[PDB]
């Protein structure tokens, strides 16, 4: 009963599976992006070192 | 960074071309200037030192 009026207190006043899954996917994406910056930036350091 | 990489390579391509032309000029000028006079001004005067 108190949880149903907790519904009536929050939802009345006021994605998640996509949140968690897509956030993990995008975290792997940011790991891949950090790898991209590691590669591109370092090869830029070597190119402008040349 | 990728656009910066393209710009740096564009500079690196331009730097490579300029350095190649400069080194070609360096070798040509070294050979010509350093060896010509040390051979011509030597020999032409040594021929003068010989004949005259």
């Amino acid at each position: 009963n108190f949880l149903k009026k907790r519904l009536l207190q929050q939802c009345e006043t006021l994605k998640m599976e996509d949140l968690t899954n897509v956030s993990s996917l995008l975290n792997m994406e940011r790991a891949r992006d950090k790898a991209n910056e590691e590669g591109l930036a370092l090869l830029q350091e070597e190119i402008d070192k040349m | 960074k990728k656009r910066q990489r393209m710009i740096e390579v564009q500079d690196e391509l331009l730097r490579l071309e300029p350095q190649l032309k400069q080194l070609q000029t360096k070798y040509d000028e070294l050979k010509e200037r350093k060896s010509s006079l040390r051979n011509a001004a030597y020999f032409l005067s040594n021929l003068k030192q010989l004949y005259q």
